DNA sequence: CTAATAAACTAAAAACTATTATTAT
DNA sequence: TAATAATAGTTTTTAGTTTATTGGG
């Protein structure tokens, strides 16, 4: 696949930076740190798996191998600490950047192409499987080396030497007081309006993203069979996964190391160690118990091999949809060990939804678990309004269950009620309707665990607020309703009887 | 590239949780 | 709570005579009453069982009076089966030479019933009759067996060798007994035991009558003894001014064994010898040994793991109100989509019992909801404890009454998203049209379900959701393997546990040829694996 | 647990191998805590990592009681890891060196404490008997083969059984790639000659099985493996001697005729055990062929260079073996071997 | 382009390599059309694994050293990615540049020449 | 009460907090009556298997080992407890260098 | 140690960052010859307090201690002595320095 | 007069690299 | 005499307990 990420940040030293035209606007500089801070939190909690650095340019001192002037490095491209994450926060505020101004040189020349080979170098330094690039700078000046025009073309022929060797920059508009003004020596030394402000995509990195992500991974490589010989390449997949806290990590008392765990059984009349083998699995059934060992009781728990085997083909209207057993899974065709398996798998899905009939097909996960039943719903491929899929193509994964899951339930009669309270709340809807979007619910519990979590890892002097969105707003429904839910008691409900015991 | 993550390449960007909107 | 059942069996010779071809009604029975046996003996439920025979060689009845009440034999009474009924069902369950009426031995069954049910509390009787019907018989007290049903009101389950209404199946998908078969006698019984079924319950009462091999692919053996397990007794919320108390049930659920394997020693074979236990120690300075209350958690934060307890982690987590459930938005049934329906199992709400007034106002939202096509997104809490769930009902009615499910919804943190290849645009794999209508008959000869003659419904030549776990059935016959004999390997997968697992041939053998022919029609290849 | 864990099983391993009879007063009590980190029910440790199992063997010490007291719970672990793992038809047939751990745990173990006494002794020889590809590494064969090689002497006295089983799987591991695997193969084929020697010395019954295999493989040799059984048919004249006695020198006869018959390569010190063999049952030698031994022999002699050491020391061991044999008829002896010595 | 077994693409690239030194003899070069068009045909589909790129950048360079003019960088940025022998074939390739010494003494000072010549090979 | 005759200690290092218990418990129904290590009249001293001499001294801050005291493991007094009565601490005692 | 007072009362060296670092400040105590901890024990009879925040909010939540202000142990490390307890270096206190504290006057 | 049970909890197995013995001569 | 093919080693679900948490009678 595509393995680890680098995300590398630029940032000149000027007064510049350290400025505003308006001093109640933050500084270039501060709003630089707190945003990078905020996108440094946002991946430690999203993809921490992935490596980050930090180096300056223009100082009064330089940090480097190269030894180049003025380009002082930071942190290098490691996985974001909070360390790291404390060590970049003093310098935010006002005594913040006075306290930057004083260790730490600020303001001087240099060059765009030197700079650029340091950091094309630091990336090289790195011995893990690189994904994608992303060397993100911040100036609010678009000439910085217009003064020696051999700088320029020298910066611009780094520039196609880094588009050369599979690198891709990205460029953050500064406010700028008479325009930053791209394209003056970008859009053709890079990879619209000349930007007096400097929001276009800032706003994204400072809006708080707590996810987690999972990777591109296949559930597990699946061969299927239709009756006994046909071999197909399948692969699932889940488009959805509960989402849970972090395992605790146990550790000592003092040193805080984390402590290994040793798990064993000894005996308590002879009082010496017990020995794995000498383990009997016991059930006591009536008078009589059972003795038996782990080993037959997964040879009983073994049935059959992992395969998919099709089970015939029902329509999709004949299944009640309220069956549900599990969060349903997604197949995709696959050709890694079958090849032509997925011209096989179109024509079945292009049949299928020209009959509109699922397929039901015997299940089995894993090697010596026990088989079950599922049926293939088909799904399409469905496209936004750039063209881009929203709903992935292939087959859906749904569970049936068995005689026993279905508990039994009391009676229940069918009662009937005027039609002109089914029309009243009829009303009531249609005033308090709106579209569902999978996007606006998340687990507030957990973002508060998160919350909670940085608060004591970075000493914030709050517990961060979950902003909770299961809270219904009564103040907005009862407003809006109002003498309906009276009328509403008063219809149904006898004028004497409150809905408590 | 518009509608992925700035944050996250090969994943889409993502906008913030809102709730609900009667009308 | 205890439920006074027994079951009478007759041990003439009819039954037990060798049919060619077919199992005889004797060993189908002797099967499906073990199965039902070592079902209730491995659930330990509180129900006792009583041992009532007739068609003995001997006579042993509490009624018996000579010609009438003979060949009837009674064992045990009903207490709580052990082993020992087990091993007496598996050997002494023999092939009779005795033949009498079943009446008699209902007539007994019922009188032991009423005779040992005081001193107990009992929550119903039941008793269930395996016949051939293949044996002479007066209709004598019939009439008055019905007549003792009403005035004591009995559970009664009927099943036969012969089907009510191919393939050799066991439970599958085949007919139980040919049309042919029956002799006049068998007739003249299902007749006498229709009617006695209409009068005692009816139409629904002759769907409570099965076969001996089907039995065992459903659970309305069991139907009879069922107990719904706790519900939810809260409060429906909306806005603040309108609530609704609510008795909301766990509909479907994927049921577990509550029984675990414990460990024994080999040669004390109890538990008490056995003491295991955890050891924690300074790994990194020298294996030392680390206090259970000097022991910390922690969270890898970042590239490092931050130290951190569990009580402040309590203390400062969010706390949820108690058992609060709320509906929070209104959204049409066409935005929801299945594969977003999350939660392990589902939930049946309904409202307090016997609240009318509740139970029109939600009847009338019920209505509401369908004429609109109309679903609200509900927020839900078990308590305090819990973590607060959200989540989506729709009300569903059936032709007896209209059913509210309830089914929890994920979050963006659950969503997962990954890049899929445009198939359509995939020339590579874009089959041809004759493939194409190879698949299409392949379908046809493989699909389930043909559109029914005079009635507009479908047919299902695969009713699955009413075939429990087979897992469950191998466990308990391994385990009474184990339990008779502890020397011999254990026995496989038997070929009808297969017979009501797969499908009927039919359908593969319509399917055979188009199988070969999409075979052949579609080259492939296959790398090792 | 790693590599590290690898290397320095192979530390502990040559220490074993090359520091002897000094270094064993502090080995006892690490042992003890290998034994006991074996019964943590946390497997973790990779399946490579539990080749600790052939590292419990100690051979450099004298053993005292306290692992000989630790012999029996051993064996118990052992065995149940085995039957846990090795049974190819209990859906978990992955064995990469397990069976090579508990071969090299045995070979180093049961040197010592064995006894025929027990089902044990049937036991863990069929669970040899059930050693189907390992892609031309075949540790787990040449492993096996190797510890029967080596303790077919403790697999005595069961082997009664499946013997011509024994015979087409020995003969078939002795074609194949590996040549570690062949001669395991080889050792394997003497040390079971030699058990099944003894029991036919013992037997009483053993025409059943002469009859079953001898004759039948010395008339079906009519390269290596055909030299293999001219040892055989060499040395099996326990119950020639116990029945037929005649026979003894007859089959004498046509051995000493086939060795004048290839007279006038590799195949000499096979003839030479045979005949050392041979001469300790037999009593009453023909006088007539004397002459021709000593020419025989002094002409194998002459042909000691253009060999490798493994036929060099073959041959010298082949003509320790027939000086010992014609050690029994004094003056024979003494004749014989001043004519040898002068001769060569 | 087919990376399958060594031989294959080992024996494309030293042919490669020797057309690309001896068209017609160095007398002229008129072929340069199809020597960008074998530079894009590495560089696309090998600059994503570059397992097979230095192998066949010493084999085609062992011949024609000028074709490195479009990837000096590319492979200064591999050069602390290995450890064996494909160290010492990177090596080589940069031996190869005998005509742009430009600037490469603080390409070996970033790239710390030094551990890597501390190694023993000859 | 044929274990009467041990007046013996028991250490908790080395030694599970159940396993140590039970082990005492034990030796006490059986008549052994445990004595500090570092007292006298100690006959044995209960320690783990790969106790060392000098790391014993240091655990027990005993400049010298108390006399009478043998630094056996558990496993030796494990095997007297399941067969009922006492085995010699040959192949249970830790070398004392000098 | 050197102070011959640092010896026991276990010390919860966590909070120092008032405007002196976190290290110096257990280092010099190491030096005293004082314990170290970083978290509530049983033997921890004291624990400092520099910077106020959360983790003052659960011990005072969870009163298993009391805020300790670094100019005492300053006072200590300056002076070579043992400082006594008076309530201008407490913020939260537990109950029975409460009760400590109303042997004083009242607290 | 004595319960499913939600959450927590550890266990177990697959997936994806992942170099590392391993035959030919 | 010197190659390449099996091939373990980290995440990551997921079942498998376990529990501590209610009202049942």
């Amino acid at each position: 696949y595509s393995g680890r990420d680098s995300l590398i940040f630029l940032v000149d030293a000027s007064k510049a930076m350290f400025e505003s035209q308006s001093e109640d606007e933050l500084t270039p500089f501060d709003m630089s740190i707190q945003c990078i801070q905020s996108v440094y939190i946002s991946k430690i909690i999203s993809s921490d798996r992935d490596l980050l650095a930090v180096v300056f340019y223009g100082t009064e001192k330089d940090k480097n191998s190269v030894n180049f002037k003025n380009i002082y490095v930071l942190q290098e491209l490691d996985n974001p600490g909070a360390k790291r994450i404390l060590e970049l926060d003093q310098f935010k505020g006002q005594q913040g950047q006075k306290r930057f101004q004083d260790m730490m040189g600020h303001g001087s020349d240099y060059s765009l192409s030197e700079v650029l080979w340091v950091c094309a170098n630091l990336f090289s330094d790195v011995q893990f499987k690189m994904s994608h690039k992303r060397i993100m700078l911040f100036t609010n000046e678009d000439n910085p080396h217009g003064n020696d025009s051999a700088k320029a073309s020298r910066a611009r022929t780094k520039a196609g030497d880094l588009r050369d060797t599979g690198i891709f920059l990205d460029l953050m508009h500064l406010k700028k007081p008479g325009g930053f003004d791209i394209s003056l020596f970008y859009r053709d030394i890079i990879s619209l309006r000349v930007h007096f402000e400097e929001s276009s995509k800032l706003e994204d990195l400072l809006r708080k993203v707590r996810a987690k992500e999972t990777r591109k991974r296949a559930l597990s490589r699946l061969k299927l069979k239709l009756n006994k010989d046909i071999v197909i390449s399948v692969g699932i997949y889940n488009l959805v996964q509960k989402a849970l806290k972090p395992p605790p990590i146990k550790l000592y008392r003092e040193t805080n190391e984390p402590v290994k765990t040793k798990t064993r059984t000894f005996n308590t009349s002879t009082g010496g160690l017990l020995l794995p083998s000498d383990t009997k699995r016991s059930q006591i059934y009536g008078s009589r118990q059972i003795i038996l060992e782990k080993e037959e009781t997964e040879e009983l728990k073994r049935f059959d091999d992992p395969g998919l085997m099709l089970m015939g083909f029902k329509p999709l209207v004949l299944l009640k949809k309220h069956h549900y057993l599990r969060p349903s899974l997604f197949v995709y065709p696959e050709e890694s060990l079958v090849i032509g398996s997925s011209t096989l798998f179109s024509a079945l899905l292009i049949k299928c939804l020209e009959k509109e009939v699922a397929a039901l097909c015997r299940y089995t996960p894993r090697r010596n678990i026990p088989p079950y039943f599922v049926a293939l719903v088909p799904q399409e491929e469905e496209l936004d309004d750039q063209k881009i899929q929203v709903t992935p193509p292939g087959f859906q994964l749904v569970f049936l269950p068995f005689a026993d899951d279905k508990r039994k339930m009391p009676f229940t009669e069918k009662i009937m009620a005027t039609p002109e309270q089914v029309g009243k709340m009829k009303a009531i809807v249609e005033k308090l309707r709106f579209t569902y979007r999978s996007d606006s619910f998340e687990n507030p519990v957990l973002q508060q665990h998160f919350r909670n979590l940085e608060a004591l890892a970075l000493d914030l002097m709050e517990p961060e607020q979950a902003v909770d969105l299961t809270l219904p707003k009564v103040e907005a429904m009862n407003k809006r309703l109002g003498s309906l839910v009276d009328e509403f008691k008063e219809l149904v409900y006898p004028p004497d009887y409150n809905p408590e015991g | 590239c518009p509608g992925e993550s700035l944050i996250n390449p090969g994943f889409k960007s993502k906008k913030p949780a809102g709730g609900v909107d009667f009308d | 709570n205890k439920a006074a059942v027994v079951l009478c069996m007759d041990v003439g010779f009819t039954m037990s005579n060798s049919i060619p071809g077919i199992e005889s009604p004797f060993e189908q029975a002797k099967k499906v009453i073990t199965m039902f046996v070592q079902r209730q003996v491995f659930a330990e439920n509180k129900d006792e069982i009583a041992l009532v025979l007739f068609g003995t060689d001997g006579t042993d009845n509490p009624l018996s009076g000579g010609d009438q009440y003979q060949n009837i034999t009674v064992h045990r009474h009903l207490m709580l089966p052990d082993f020992d009924l087990l091993e007496d069902i598996e050997s002494k369950i023999q092939p009779g030479s005795q033949q009498a009426d079943f009446l008699d031995a209902l007539i007994v069954s019922m009188d032991v019933i009423q005779h040992e049910t005081i001193g107990k509390k009992f929550e119903k009787r039941h008793i269930e009759i395996f016949t051939d019907l293949s044996s002479r018989f007066s209709k004598s007290q019939l009439d008055i067996i019905i007549h003792s049903l009403k005035k004591c009101d009995i559970s009664l389950q009927f099943f036969l060798p012969f089907s009510l209404g191919g393939p050799f199946r066991l439970g599958g998908h085949g007919p139980s007994f040919p049309l042919k078969g029956i002799t006049e006698q068998q007739k003249e019984g299902l007749e006498i035991v229709k009617m006695v079924m209409i009068s005692l319950e009816g139409e629904d009462g002759l769907d409570e009558i099965y076969s001996f091999s089907e039995s065992l692919r459903k659970l309305c053996v069991f139907k009879k003894i069922e107990r719904h397990s706790i519900h939810w007794p809260c409060r429906l919320t909306i806005g603040s001014n309108l609530s609704i108390r609510i008795a909301a049930y766990k509909s479907i659920l994927q049921e577990r064994v509550k029984k675990t394997w414990t460990v024994v020693d080999a040669k004390t074979l109890k538990k008490e010898d056995i003491q295991k236990e955890t050891v924690y120690c300074l790994n990194d300075d020298d294996e030392t040994e680390v206090l259970k209350e000097d022991i910390i958690q922690g969270f890898r934060y970042g590239s490092d793991i931050v130290p951190f307890s569990k009580v402040d982690e309590e203390q400062m987590k969010y706390k949820s109100e108690g058992k609060c459930f709320s509906v929070l938005g209104f959204c049409k049934s066409s935005q929801v989509q299945r594969r977003f329906f999350m939660g392990n199992q589902v939930l049946k709400v309904f409202a307090a019992r016997d609240d009318e007034a509740a139970a029109v106002a939600l009847s009338s939202l019920i209505h509401a909801l369908d004429d609109l096509d109309m679903v609200a997104i509900v927020r839900y809490a078990y308590d305090k404890r819990a973590n607060p769930q959200v989540g989506v009902a729709f009300p569903h009615i059936k032709h007896n009454y209209e059913c509210l499910v309830y089914v929890q919804l994920p979050f963006m943190e659950d969503l997962r998203q990954y890049m899929f290849s445009s198939l359509k645009n995939s020339k590579k794999y874009a089959p041809t049209e004759a493939q194409l209508n190879a698949v299409d008959a392949l379908i046809d000869s493989m699909s389930l379900a043909k559109k029914d003659e005079k009635t507009d419904t479908l047919e299902d030549l695969f009713p699955t959701t009413k075939i429990p776990n087979p897992r469950f059935q191998r466990l308990f016959q391994c385990l009474l393997h184990r339990a008779l004999h502890p020397r011999e390997p254990l026995p496989p997968i038997q070929q009808h546990i297969w017979n009501m697992l797969n499908p009927p041939a039919e359908v593969t053998t319509k399917s055979q040829i188009p199988l070969s022919k999409i075979k052949t029609l579609f080259p492939l290849i296959e790398a090792k694996k | 647990c790693k590599i590290p864990a690898l290397d320095l099983l192979i530390k502990l391993l040559q220490t074993f191998r090359s520091s002897r009879l000094m270094d064993e007063f502090k080995i006892g009590e690490l042992f003890s805590k290998f034994y006991g980190e074996l019964a943590l029910k946390k497997k973790i440790p990779d399946t490579v990592l539990e080749k600790v199992y052939e590292l419990l063997g100690l051979l450099g010490e004298v053993h005292p009681s306290e692992m000989i007291n630790n012999a029996e719970n051993l064996f118990r672990a052992f065995l149940g890891e085995l039957k846990t793992q090795m049974t190819s038809a209990v859906r978990e047939p992955k064995l990469p060196v397990l069976a090579g751990c508990l071969k090299g745990l045995s070979s180093l173990l049961c040197n010592f404490t064995k006894s025929m006494e027990e089902d044990p002794q049937t036991s863990r020889e069929i669970f040899n008997f059930v050693l189907q590809i390992d892609l031309k590494r075949y540790a787990v064969p040449s492993a096996g083969l190797r510890l029967f090689a080596l303790h077919a002497s403790q697999f005595s006295t069961c082997l009664l059984d499946n013997y011509v089983s024994l015979f087409e799987v020995l003969l078939k591991w002795c074609a194949h790639t590996n040549v570690e695997l062949k001669k395991a193969a080889l050792s394997a084929l003497e040390s079971f000659l030699k058990q099944v020697s003894n029991m036919v010395a013992k037997n009483a019954e053993m025409h059943k099985n002469k009859l079953q295999y001898f004759m039948e493989q010395f008339y079906g040799i009519i390269n290596k493996e055909l030299s293999i059984a001219i040892r055989g048919y060499g040395l099996f004249a326990g119950p020639c001697k116990v029945i037929n006695a005649k026979d003894v020198d007859f089959m004498y006869v046509e051995l000493i005729q086939r060795c004048k018959q290839m007279f006038l390569v590799y195949q000499m010190p096979s003839f030479l055990q045979s005949v050392a063999s041979v001469l300790l049952y037999l009593d009453t030698v023909p006088e007539v062929y004397t002459p021709v031994l000593e020419h025989l022999v002094v002409m194998q002699i002459d042909s000691f260079p253009q060999y490798s050491p493994k036929m060099q020391l073959v041959c010298c061991r082949a003509i320790v073996k027939v000086f010992l044999a014609l050690a029994a008829k004094g003056p024979v002896l003494r004749n014989c071997i001043s004519t040898v010595v002068h001769q060569g | 382009s087919f990376v399958r077994y060594k031989e294959v693409y080992a024996a494309a690239a030293e042919v490669l390599g020797l057309i690309l030194r001896y068209v017609m003899e160095r007398k002229n070069i008129l072929e340069e059309s199809l020597c960008e068009l074998v530079a894009k045909q590495l560089k696309q589909h090998q600059n994503t694994m570059e397992d097979k790129f230095i192998v066949c950048l010493n084999k085609v360079t062992k011949s024609f050293p000028p074709l490195a003019d479009r990837f000096m960088n590319a492979v200064f940025f591999l050069l602390p990615k290995f450890h064996g022998v494909l160290k010492t074939l990177c090596l080589e390739v940069v031996l190869c540049r005998v005509e742009g010494m430009t600037e490469l003494y603080f390409q070996l000072k970033s790239k710390d020449f030094v551990q890597v010549m501390r190694h023993r090979d000859d | 009460e044929w274990l009467s005759s041990l007046r013996a200690h028991v250490v908790r290092t080395g030694i599970g907090r159940a396993r140590a218990e039970l082990f005492e418990k034990q030796i006490v129904q059986h008549g052994g009556q445990l004595c500090p290590a570092q007292g006298p009249g100690v006959t044995h001293i209960v320690v783990d298997e790969g106790m060392d001499y000098e790391r014993a001294l240091r655990l027990l801050r005993l400049p010298q080992l108390p006399p009478g005291a043998q630094l056996v493991k558990s496993a030796w007094l494990s095997l007297c407890l399941q067969e009922r009565r006492l085995v010699d601490v040959a192949g249970f005692s830790i070398f004392i260098p000098s | 140690k050197i102070s011959n007072i640092f010896e026991d009362v276990e010390f919860c060296v966590m909070s120092g960052t008032d405007s002196q670092p976190k290290p110096d400040l257990e280092n010099r105590i190491a030096e005293f010859g004082g314990y170290i901890v970083q978290n509530p024990g049983p033997d921890t009879y004291c624990v400092i307090a520099g910077s106020e925040n959360i983790r003052v909010k659960n011990i005072i939540l969870s009163n298993k201690h009391d805020v300790v202000k670094p100019a005492w142990l300053l006072e200590c490390f300056k002076t070579k002595s043992f400082v006594p307890w008076q309530p201008r270096f407490m913020i939260h206190m537990c109950p029975s320095t409460k009760e400590h504290f109303a042997r004083e006057y009242d607290c």
